[PDB]
């Protein structure tokens, strides 16, 4: 299957924690599973007009094009001309507009392709948007409404960036007949791997049941778990992280670094607004803003405190020890 | 003939580049940065620590560079506390993202040109393809896939790569423990002994420092089968043979922020004791002598950019106001890339080229200390051949040995039972310069925290610095000059163009940020 | 360093987990590590005469014995001549007491050579024993006060077998100068690795949290945690099997299986009795007879019930979907 | 001449080898299995599910292979529902196990040995030792290191390898998602690619799989540079050149329990309708005639093992009543290893060869049905040069894209949406017969429950088959004879015998359990 990966408002960390990707790795999967990389930015070997040729041919159905990956935001600043990102002659937008009503799949690799991202945390000065969504609000670029050619919305594969498997597990699904297997979720992110939080598999899941908090960064994080003092987004964000570990070794918040939402729309969350950075917003310093997904305050505090007070001993101590 | 090549990709980034070819030789050279998502703009307002997260986003290959010279900002600003652990951990993971960086840009962004049908005639073409070939070369595919292991110690770190911000002002999150140690070293020996050593080198990275010459780096090439045939020695006969060392020069001059504190000497970061506290020196080396950097002399241009501005100005009161291409290209304007400059006394404000070339060089100078990289090899291949894409290239591929010994003596020095983390006091006060050498060259980070917000936060990426447009002066940045006379034997396919961008491993996410 | 690895009642799992190593394999391990493998059953060169010149060098000092590696019990019957296991003309527990008292570093890997493992089971047919301990009782063969010429007990990597890290990264921490970083629990284990449980990562605290059984095997752990109707003893064993994913991949408890505390001394727990195998012991059907480590039932029970009522209604659905 | 080999290692467990040799040659072989943990005693009185824990631990190796037929004589016992995913999910990981178990053994047990001096005038040593020295083998570290591949995807569904007890009365425990699945895939298709083809073939499988004669091996070796030169290729020619061809022939009968269900033909699994249900077909090749395979025909005796009895038992009244050694071999018992015989017409009960061989013959029976594996190749190559070393190792070798195919087909079978587990009733009462064919052969499990615990637990392993002693009618085992008429040419280091006995893949922890 044909593939052409484009890159609008995007850092390429999509491409770089997809180069990451094991079983399969990506040479494999370009190679060895039928997916035929017509073009990538990081990776192409096109240039000038012989890569504008391959982008026109699948812009204009000269050439199948069966899955367009994009990367980025996409940039409609100055004025929603999008000249903050030409590529190939033209504004990045019209590539996305031809090359996603060309393809049979469209898959939004990373928040900036999924939603919008960090570049379109305000005051925006891009004019970025996700594919088909603009945070949280669906529509984005190509409209609510917009289809692949065959029936699909933008595959959103979040992320900042997407997970290589995230990416090369549903290629792998398409690539071997499994495409029917894929089902996407509200916010059109394959279910199979987002259906869990990143709070699941999480090595402080313990800690978190029992309302025992990590302190402080460094040597603090050997034990305790990062929702209280650092504003880990685990419990409200969906995503295998903590499932399928990062370059197959850990998770920021096996690490120690908390989950900032980055699977989620709304990802950088509050904007990263003054205090929200690694911090937990509480109310009156004791009840978090923003308790786990389908818990409520007043129930999540009165678990959270017969958590406290049936703590065991270990889950007070260092665990993730030397 | 005026040739406009777009896009030129495997720069990290969206890069129009429109050339003057006269004789089929570059005469003038315009880099057009066209991608602009203004994260300096978004970090105004934001917490002090934001950049921690916006920063590495700027870059997914280097943004843990990013996310180590964000940090350092902040300790700076802050004037925090950095555990030797912590100050280790940083250098291990800005060192393996390089060391990820350097098979990852060389065999996928960089090589595969080499099989360009340019060098068909060339002896060395058909073992070129068979190498090099995207994503079936025998070469591109072991070393794409391997260059994931140095961002496996990252991750083990870090918790992921890319997109980690778990350097923050104090040391970092993590607490590394006994295993994450163990697993780091080991995927490290695996990869210097399966990539570095085996398929790159053919040889130990002991036996490549050994070079101290050119002539050095001539003879191990022919010193024995299997660095003749290794993929550096192959390289460099393939260079000479296709002429990759006679084009790519550029400005020839240089700068290096460095990066790799040594532990007891970068305690307490501050802008004035960084250089001394560096391991991997910082130095600019301009008009054949060697200065000492100093964030001081940095200034944007943006005359050819699009951003408003007269005057080149400090990163600290830098500013980054957009204005639209169309307006901007009648004004003379060409690139999102701002024009960094460096003062350097007698020269004014002048273009530097960073990079690892840069870096060796810097390395070169004399008075280095002995926890300071001493390696006059560079220098002398400066003199002996002047810079070049083979030249800057092999300055890339000299840090992977350099750096793996670094890191694999970093993971070494790791006290596992001390801290890696001081709580700092999160001041609502506080100017921060963070520098670091990304894979690229010298990023750097001028944050100004005022109200407990980023009042201020200037991102100067080694790209920029090397692709940046004309300055004021209309003097080409390194880049565009590098491209100035740079053959042309395809005007459809200008290869000898993505050689010499490529060859400073040209980052475009990076220059624009 | 030399390493001697020998099996006694051993099933050469941990040498097969062992093989399965990554970051280091085994073989770069045992080349580029400085771990002069001198011989080990499963891979050593020599046989007969030759490997028995090795065993008796090492056995009787002729040349260093750094490390040497059990796998699998000191066999004992019958009637302690130990000759259930015949090694190199002689019971391989004669071998045991030469060798053990020979090194330098002694490591029981594997249940078997720990504690005793599923050998020891009753009957124990073989008069199966650890090395040092017997099931959870310290002492197993060579005694309780038995320490290596360096001056540390049995190191003991438990595990049915044992993850290939929990041995490797020993190796590597001794080949790497780190060998005063490993800290030893009371069941002479790596904290490292053992101070963490099996629970520890897992995918389905959450719904351990929230008291969510997984009711089924197959679809039916798509959700839900195996504490409650499958004897999952996570909670109570001590391992990094969520934390450092076996074979990369997995763990028993996120594929859906119960874990059966097989890094604890008393695995087999209740020597797999009848009623006791993938099933929880229960009182009265509903109070588990094990609750986790460092709890107890009364506060376990009332913080369980808080729980349930307090449980998202995803707790409640599948997780792991297709 | 008489030589004790104590230890014959590489062997998963115990063995001491006693031969007579008269001229260079083994006349006579005793095979001595020297541990014992009695499983099956201990499997008395327990759960009726503690044989999914503790059959697996009989052996690391093939402990897979344990759980599946463990699984199996549970879903026989308690007349279970397989779901089709399930008995994919067994088929695959069994397979798995082996496609990890061929490699592993061939570098790291068997081919080191090629490397011996014994072979140093051959014009291939010096290769041999390049490739197989142990440790260090060019084709040693990969084929072991990527053995670890399949077994990741066996722990994808089982959640670890070794000891997962995953597969259980009703299904098995797991539930694979879509990235489960995909990434198996993409693991054993890396393997496959990495490993089978371009080491192990130097082709693709299906080019080794058009292979239907001995002939055709032959040609296949020389019909280009990559299949002559690759692992299977050289190890051809090596065997052919070194004479690993001219003796380990063996009994020459053969016994395949078979293994692989077809998912929709054992839903419900019973004795009765394993057969046709086997997509690795069962079958008893003895005296040039093949037999379908009844469980019923086992027996094992113990005249020579270290057990009490006086007659063979069939497994499900077997007894596993140890005999101290000392007083054993006053009797003239030699061997932890019971003596598995099958009563073929004709032959009475008689040693049948356990292993790939077995199961390659078993293959080429006649009146296949269309999911039954139909292979000729080895009953021509039985024919055409008959059993050796090389023939029992080209068997095992043959195996490799043989089930790389079919776990690949599996997968692709697997219906995600449906069922991998149906709730068995935990009958008090039953009788199960589980058998499937582990890396090594038929593997066989006998439970019977009663009262809610195991009554009786009779395991009987392939090495058991092959390396069991002799029966009361003082008939040798199959490796015994095989190790008959072996050549010894250095006494000091009877390399040959251990050919012969890793030519079996001989596992001495499966043997004696
Ligand atoms: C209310 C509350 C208190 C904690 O201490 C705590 C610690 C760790 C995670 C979460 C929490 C939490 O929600
Ligand atoms: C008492 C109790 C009830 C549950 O439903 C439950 C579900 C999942 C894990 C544990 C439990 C538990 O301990
Ligand atoms: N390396 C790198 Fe990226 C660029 N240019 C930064 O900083
Ligand atoms: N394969 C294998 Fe092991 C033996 N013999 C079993 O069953
Ligand atoms: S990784 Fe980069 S491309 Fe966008 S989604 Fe994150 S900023
Ligand atoms: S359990 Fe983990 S995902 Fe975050 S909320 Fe606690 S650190
Ligand atoms: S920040 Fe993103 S990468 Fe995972 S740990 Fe949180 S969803
Ligand atoms: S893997 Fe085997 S060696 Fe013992 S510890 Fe478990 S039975
Ligand atoms: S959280 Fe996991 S470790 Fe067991 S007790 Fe529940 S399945
Ligand atoms: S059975 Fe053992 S292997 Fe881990 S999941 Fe439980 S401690
Ligand atoms: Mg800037
Ligand atoms: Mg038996
Ligand atoms: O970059
Ligand atoms: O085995």
């Amino acid at each position: 299957a044909s593939v052409l990966w484009f890159q609008g408002g995007a850092c390429s960390g999509n491409t770089m924690s997809f180069l990451n990707a094991d079983e399969p790795n990506v040479v494999d999967l370009i190679v060895d599973f039928g997916l035929d990389l017509l073009w990538h930015p990081s990776l192409g070997l096109e240039l000038g007009n012989n890569a504008q040729k391959v982008f026109w041919d699948c812009a204009k159905g000269e050439r199948p094009l069966d899955i367009f990956v994009f990367e980025g935001t996409v940039i409609e600043a100055p004025n929603g001309t999008g000249q903050m990102d030409m590529f190939a002659g033209r504004p990045m937008k019209d590539w996305v507009t031809d090359l996603a009503g060309a393809a049979q799949i469209v898959v939004a690799i990373g928040d900036c392709a999924c939603f919008g991202g960090i570049p379109a945390m305000e005051p925006n000065p891009s004019g970025s948007t996700g594919l088909q969504f603009h945070k949280r609000e669906k529509g984005g670029f190509l409209g609510p409404d917009f289809r692949s050619k065959m029936g699909l919305p933008v595959i959103n594969v979040p992320g900042c960036p997407a997970h290589p498997d995230w990416i090369t597990q549903i290629l792998v699904a398409l690539a071997t007949g499994r495409a029917g297997d894929i089902t996407l979720d509200d916010l059109h992110r394959p279910e199979t791997f987002f259906k869990t939080f990143t709070q699941t598999g999480c090595t402080r899941v313990q800690f978190f049941e029992y309302k025992q908090s990590t302190l402080s960064f460094g040597e603090g994080t050997r034990t305790g778990c990062l929702f209280y003092e650092f504003g880990c987004r685990g419990p409200m964000t969906h995503s295998p992280c903590n499932r399928i570990l990062w370059n197959r070794q850990s998770s920021k918040t096996r690490a120690g670094m908390p989950c900032l939402g980055c699977t989620e729309p709304e990802f950088p969350h509050f904007d990263l607004a003054p205090g929200t950075v690694f911090k937990t917003q509480k109310v009156s310093g004791m009840i978090p803003k923003e308790v786990p997904e389908g818990t409520d305050h007043l129930t999540y505090m009165g678990l959270a405190a017969a958590a406290r007070i049936a703590a065991p001993q270990w889950s007070k101590e260092d665990m993730f020890v030397v | 003939l005026d040739l406009f090549v777009s896009p030129l990709g495997r720069v990290e980034g969206d890069l129009d580049v429109r050339v003057t070819i006269n004789d089929g030789v570059v005469t003038s050279a315009w880099t057009e940065a066209a991608m602009f998502r203004g994260f300096e703009i978004i970090l105004r307002g934001k917490d002090p620590q934001a950049g921690l997260i916006v920063c590495p986003r700027i870059c997914g290959i280097c943004g843990g560079s990013h996310l180590y010279k964000s940090a350092y900002a902040l300790d700076t600003a802050w004037r925090t506390h950095m555990p030797p652990n912590a100050t280790l951990i940083r250098n291990i993971c800005q060192a393996c993202e390089t060391l990820q960086s350097i098979p990852r840009y060389f065999y996928a962004l960089f090589a595969i040109d080499l099989t360009n049908k340019n060098y068909a005639k060339s002896k060395l073409y058909d073992e070129a393809v068979r190498r090099f070939a995207p994503y079936v070369g025998t070469s591109y595919q072991p070393g794409v896939v391997l260059s994931a292991k140095p961002v496996e110690v990252y991750a083990i770190f870090g918790g992921q790569w890319p997109x980690s911000s778990f350097m923050v002002p104090g040391g970092v999150m993590s607490a590394p423990t006994l295993s994450d140690v163990t697993r780091a070293i080991a995927i490290l020996e695996h990869w210097n002994d399966n990539w570095l050593e085996k398929q790159w080198l053919g040889c130990s990275v002991d036996r490549w420092l050994e070079n101290k010459t050119w002539n050095d780096v001539l003879a191990w090439v022919d010193e024995n089968e299997s660095q003749y045939n290794s993929d550096c020695g192959f390289f460099i006969r393939y260079c000479l043979d296709v002429g990759l060392d006679k084009y790519g020069q550029g400005v020839g001059n240089y700068l290096a922020t460095g990066t790799y504190f040594e532990p007891s000497l970068y305690e307490n970061p501050t802008i004035e004791g960084r250089n001394a506290a560096l391991i991997g020196r910082s130095g600019v080396f301009a008009d054949g002598r060697y200065f000492e950097f100093d964030q001081a002399n940095v200034t944007e241009d943006v005359t050819h950019s699009f951003y408003e501005g007269n005057r080149p100005l400090h990163p600290f009161e830098g500013e980054t106001i957009p204005v639209n291409p169309e307006d901007g290209r009648r004004q003379g304007k060409y690139s999102w890339a701002k024009s960094p400059r460096y003062a350097v006394p007698g020269l004014g404000n002048v273009p530097l080229e960073t990079g690892p070339l840069a870096r060796r060089m810097a390395a070169s100078a004399p008075d280095a200390e002995t926890h300071q990289d001493d390696d006059p090899l560079f220098a002398d291949i400066y003199n002996a051949i002047g810079p070049s894409v083979m030249v800057r290239q092999l300055a890339r591929m000299h840090e992977g040995p350099k750096y793996y010994k670094w890191v694999r003596q970093w993971l070494d020095d790791l006290e596992l039972k001390e801290s890696f983390y001081t709580k700092p006091v999160e001041y609502a006060e506080g100017k921060g310069f963070g520098s670091t050498e990304a894979a690229r060259g010298a990023l750097s980070d001028w944050i100004v925290i005022e109200d407990s917000k980023i009042k201020n936060y200037q991102v100067v990426t080694p790209t920029a610095w090397n692709i940046g447009p004309r300055d004021a002066s209309e003097v080409l940045g390194p880049i565009e000059q590098a491209l100035v006379g740079s053959p042309i034997v395809d005007a459809e396919d200008p290869v000898e163009l993505g050689h010499v961008a490529r060859s400073f491993d040209s980052c475009l996410v990076c220059t624009v940020h």
